[PDB]
């Protein structure tokens, strides 16, 4: 998994055709580059040590791992809704295009990133009933309601909404080959990353529940390692260069 | 650096504001271009250099003919090309299938979309219903070509057909052509209007890795 | 027009001529005798070079 | 009528030909065989002027050769000034098309004219701190494709109707109109002695007219297309010509003939450009791959390769001091290299 | 161009006025106004400075704090605002127009003056004060308190003759250089802290008062001046 992870993300970060568009490919790769070479290795150790933690390091973790998958999903919310007004009207979104929105977008899904993440250090680092329970795993149920639902309850409608909007408007071979691209898209996106999530707010046979969340995680890492994959995998400069 | 040359940089810093500006108030627009030989009436679709400028539902479209091998590389980052024959005569229709050929098969314009516009195609229906010229003497295989009064239908269906054969023996599927039939008729901004959102909606297809 | 074209012809057709080795050696000679001077040809100091 | 004439014609051109026939005893590479070669040279774009919104069309140095001009297609011309990256002047143009540009030998005026058939002349020195037209000059038919100073009084234009004009700016109204091409006319190059000057068409065949007489004098044809540049050996006793079969020849003067041909078996694309050094060693030319090659001229073997761009080529400049030369593009940028 | 300045008059200590100057026949935008005070028996003194598009403002050290000025394009108009006057402001203001670019002269044109009474540096003197001469050359020579060559090559230094009841007018720019509708007689040499201006065939109505002025760095400062008489 982790080889696999660097290796995309690093490969077409290097390829990148630098259209308008295609530094927002880049930045997503960086973040999901920057997840497999720190946390990654991390994990795997706990896996090994059978949750044991071989101090001052494990606050800092947890908060960083949040940062990271945060600025993940948040990138796939900004590229639906811009490719939604693409097919719409055209005309009007050629329009207002000036070859410095990338900046802006780039600039505001870090911004929300940071602000999220900036509360789970400072109460960790006071009170580490909260971080360590020789687990190193978070324990306050109000806290994790609130983060998982602004984290991953208003992407999820906002995702689903655009993508029947989109769908709907596209509806001649073109046409063919992008309803199927989009299609293929939403349900990786969405089988790979529920299941976590969903767990998790049930919850607040421990065994049982406790080797769940192991395998669920490792799945939630496999899916950012697929998403630069898919993206680029469909034009075929990017398969010329990338045989090249 | 001394005063003068502060003072200079200044001059350059507001130069640069300027031409900002400029550059997006032109971005504003779309161009196109105008070609047809003779006898087809090209100034009567929307009714050195010449130039029109028209508007439709709040977009401004800007046209240019002149009155062609050397100049023609000129124009090759308009939206389309706009192409109009003639359909009443038929001793020349061969010179216009080998404009269109030499148009189509291009090297500077190997991604610009064509719009075509037959014209007068009442003067097509009288000649054809009179009998007294046929098409068989100029075409051969008029004669067994059948139609997917009928007279009418099947003569200006095989002239289309033609013409969309020259267009897709070899065009790499980067760009298409539009056929029309244009009569008197009022309606001709609406369709260029709706080709070039096509031709555009195209083009962000292209662009987002979707295809 | 014939007549205009065979008359310029016919003006053109009387012009004095030379060899090919003394223009030759007359280019190579020019070329050389200036070589000093050439800075794209040879090196020259950063100090020196205005850019 | 007709069987006299053509016979006599075709006489005329069997005699010119065994005359000039008669004159080559040795080529050139047989003569230039001893001489130690160039070796290899290494150019690294010094600067690059940016701040047009379209392609570039044309570019001229200035006498003083510390300033420059340049035309673009989004109807704007800039004065720029390569030692510190400024822009002097911004000029905007009545008609966004243009083809061509130059600047006076004085520093007085510009001029630049395009596909409306009207070569327009810039006055930069005035009061008011302006830059206004001075005159329009106008009777050509087709557009124009080249126009160089000789004073400031006098310009030289050449069109695309098969004909050359020689205008007095004050009067506006021509003095002197040079015919007998049979094609499209795109490239004119002056004399160093300003008394003489060449003229390359689209029917592959350059031409050496005479300014006060108003005649031609040669003709020289070796091409298999179109010619798109021509130049002038620092001496004024040859030139070099560019054209769409992917190669460049050397003509000369005294001896009516071709020289040397500079061709390259990868190469296939059409040339857009052509120039020399100070001394005429070295010999530039601009490809439409989007990158330019330097030719030793007394040796036709390659020598080395500029590629910063990624758009082909349009123009290519090089300074009387000879201390750089600067190359335009259709990616909207043109870079100083030394 | 016509520059006209309206404004002036007696004013008790202490009061504040306002000086209008308006320009026509030319572009204002492009051009940096400057401000200029006359002494009665002293030579002219730099006041303060607005630069185009008003991104720069620089002032004197002895108005700096009391003085404020300002410029409308649309009205094509200067305005310089004056308060809590003193004794010494007694003076005649002209107002300069100035425009910089590589080849561009400065200080070309000197507005109308008026008349305004109440109820580190480089220093640079001429050792003549008055010199008695047709027909016969006279060379006037300006030292300097430090070089004024700069590491590009161009020394800056400004010569201006002023005829009796008359605005100053510019003569040579940067030592060499000749202004336009200037005679070719005048002619202007000079090396690093050393400048001579020297005149041949000097005829009727050349008699005046020379000032050298030195642009290298602000705050910018006059000569004493040398007076020609017959
Ligand atoms: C541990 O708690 C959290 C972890 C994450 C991200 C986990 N990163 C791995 C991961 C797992 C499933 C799917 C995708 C992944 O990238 C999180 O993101 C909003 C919130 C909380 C909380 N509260």
């Amino acid at each position: 998994v982790i080889i696999l992870t660097i290796a995309g993300n690093i490969l077409v970060i290097m390829a990148v055709l630098q259209n308008a568009t295609n530094y927002f490919l880049m930045s997503l790769a960086i973040a999901d580059m920057l997840l497999g070479f720190l946390v990654m290795p991390v994990s795997m150790l706990t896996i090994l040590y059978g949750y044991r933690w071989p101090s001052k390091l494990c606050a800092v973790w947890i908060y960083l791992d949040v940062l990271f998958s945060t600025a993940s999903i948040m990138h796939l919310c900004a590229i639906s809704l811009d490719r939604y007004v693409a097919i719409q009207n055209p005309i009007h979104h050629s329009r207002f295009n000036s070859r410095t929105k990338a900046f802006l977008k780039i600039i505001a899904v870090w911004t929300i990133s940071v602000g999220i993440s900036m509360p789970i250090p400072v109460f960790g680092l006071q009170d580490d009933s909260k971080v360590f329970k020789g687990s190193c795993l978070l324990a306050d149920d109000n806290f994790v309601l609130i983060g998982s639902f602004v984290s991953f309850f208003i992407p999820l409608t906002i995702m689903v909404i655009t993508y029947f909007l989109t769908i709907k408007s596209l509806q001649i071979s073109n046409e063919q080959k992008a309803c199927k691209v989009l299609g293929i898209v939403f349900f990786l996106f969405v089988v790979m990353w529920c299941p976590f999530f969903i767990t998790n707010i049930m919850a607040v046979n421990e065994d049982v529940i406790g080797a769940l969340l192991n395998v669920f995680v490792w799945i939630g890492y496999l899916s950012s390692a697929v998403n630069p994959l898919v993206y680029t995998l469909f034009n075929k400069t990017y398969r010329s260069a990338f045989s090249r | 650096v001394s005063a003068e040359d502060k003072a200079a940089a200044e001059r350059s810093k507001m130069i640069d504001k300027n031409l900002r500006e400029d550059g997006e108030k032109a971005r504003r627009t779309l161009r196109l271009l105008l070609l047809g030989a003779d006898n087809s009436g090209k100034s009567t679709i929307v009714k050195g250099i010449f130039e029109t400028k028209f508007q439709v539902d709040k977009v401004n479209f800007h046209m240019f003919d002149v009155g062609r091998r050397k100049w023609i590389q000129c124009f090759n980052d308009v939206t389309a090309i706009i192409f109009v024959v003639d359909s009443s005569d038929y001793n020349r229709l061969q010179e216009a299938l080998n404009d269109f050929k030499s148009i189509w098969n291009n090297r500077w314009l190997r991604t610009i979309s064509v719009i075509l516009f037959l014209n007068k195609q009442d003067l097509l229906a009288e000649k054809v219903l009179a009998g007294k010229s046929k098409i068989e003497d100029y075409f051969p295989e008029f004669a067994r070509y059948t139609t997917p009064d009928p007279r009418v239908t099947r003569a200006k269906y095989f002239i289309r057909k033609e013409f969309v054969d020259i267009s897709t023996a070899s065009g790499d599927g980067r760009h298409i052509c539009y056929p029309h039939f244009t009569c008197v008729d009022t309606e001709n901004a609406r369709r260029i209007f709706n080709d070039c959102k096509d031709i555009i909606l195209q083009m962000n297809l292209r662009e987002y890795n979707l295809v | 027009q014939a007549r205009k074209l065979v008359e310029q012809l016919k003006m053109e057709a009387n012009i004095d001529r030379i060899k090919v080795s003394k223009a030759a050696a007359d280019l190579m000679a020019y070329c050389e005798a200036h070589a000093k001077e050439d800075p794209l040809l040879t090196p020259v100091p950063a100090s020196e070079n205005p850019f | 009528e007709l069987d006299q004439l053509r016979q006599e014609a075709e006489q005329l051109k069997n005699q010119i030909r065994d005359a000039r026939k008669a004159c080559a005893d040795a080529t050139l590479s047989q003569i230039t065989n001893n001489i130690d070669p160039v070796g290899r040279i290494q150019m690294r774009t010094r600067r690059t002027l940016r701040g047009h919104l379209a392609k570039i069309y044309a570019m001229h140095w200035g006498t003083d050769s510390r300033l420059l001009v340049s035309a673009s297609q989004d109807g704007k011309l800039i004065i720029w000034d390569s030692y510190t990256t400024n822009k002097v002047h911004a000029i905007p143009l009545r008609s966004s098309w243009v083809m061509t540009c130059a600047y006076a030998p004085s520093g007085n005026y510009v001029a630049c004219g395009g596909l409306d058939n009207i070569c327009s002349i810039y006055n930069l020195k005035t009061r008011e701190g302006n830059v206004r037209v001075s005159r329009e000059l106008a009777g050509h038919t087709g557009y124009l494709s080249c126009c160089r100073f000789l004073d400031d009084n006098q310009i030289v234009t050449s069109s695309g109707d098969t004909t050359c004009a020689l205008w007095d700016i004050e009067t506006g109204q021509q003095t002197t109109t040079f015919t007998g091409h049979t094609g499209d006319v795109m490239s004119l190059s002056l004399a160093p002695d300003t008394r003489l000057f060449v003229s390359g068409a689209c029917d592959a065949s350059a031409k050496l007219w005479d300014v006060r007489e108003g005649m031609c004098r040669q003709t020289f044809t070796g091409h298999e297309s179109d010619i798109n540049a021509i130049c002038f050996f620092p001496n004024g006793n040859a030139f070099a010509t560019g054209s769409d079969d992917a190669t460049c020849r050397l003509f000369d003067l005294r001896a009516d003939q071709e020289l040397m041909t500079y061709s390259h078996d990868n190469i296939i694309c059409g040339i857009t450009s052509v120039s020399f050094s100070k001394s005429g060693r070295l010999l530039l030319a601009g490809y439409d791959d989007f990158n330019c090659n330097v030719w030793d001229a007394l040796k036709a073997d390659r020598a080395g390769v500029l590629a910063g761009h990624d758009n082909r080529v349009s123009c290519l400049g090089v300074t009387d001091d000879g201390m750089a030369v600067a190359t335009g593009s259709w990616d909207s940028f043109l870079k100083i290299w030394n | 161009v016509q520059l006209v300045e309206s404004g002036g008059g007696l004013v008790q200590p202490g009061g504040s006025r306002k000086l209008s100057c308006s320009a026509s026949g030319f572009a204002f935008s492009s051009f940096g106004m400057h401000w200029v005070r006359q002494a009665p028996e002293k030579g002219l003194e730099w006041v303060a400075y607005i630069s185009s598009g008003s991104g720069t403002i620089y002032y004197a050290d002895t108005v700096k704090g009391r003085f404020t000025i300002s410029r409308d394009d649309p009205k094509n108009t200067l305005f310089l605002q004056m308060t809590s006057l003193r004794s010494e402001d007694t003076a005649m203001y002209y107002c300069v127009r100035s425009i910089y670019y590589y080849g561009s002269s400065p200080f070309d044109f000197w507005g109308q003056g008026t008349t305004l009474t109440v109820s580190s540096d480089i220093v640079m003197t001429q050792a003549t004060s008055s010199v008695p001469v047709p027909g016969e050359s006279v060379s006037i020579s300006c030292r300097s308190s430090k070089s004024l060559l700069h590491s590009n090559g161009n020394t800056y230094l400004y010569w201006f003759l002023q005829r009796p009841g008359q605005s100053p007018q510019l003569l040579i720019y940067r030592m060499s250089n000749l202004a336009s509708g200037v005679p070719d007689r005048f002619s202007g040499s000079g090396s690093g802290t050393a400048f001579t201006l020297t005149i041949s065939r000097l005829e009727a109505e050349d008699v005046g008062v020379y000032y050298c002025m030195q642009h290298l760095e602000y705050p910018l400062t006059f000569g004493a001046g040398t007076k020609l008489e017959l």
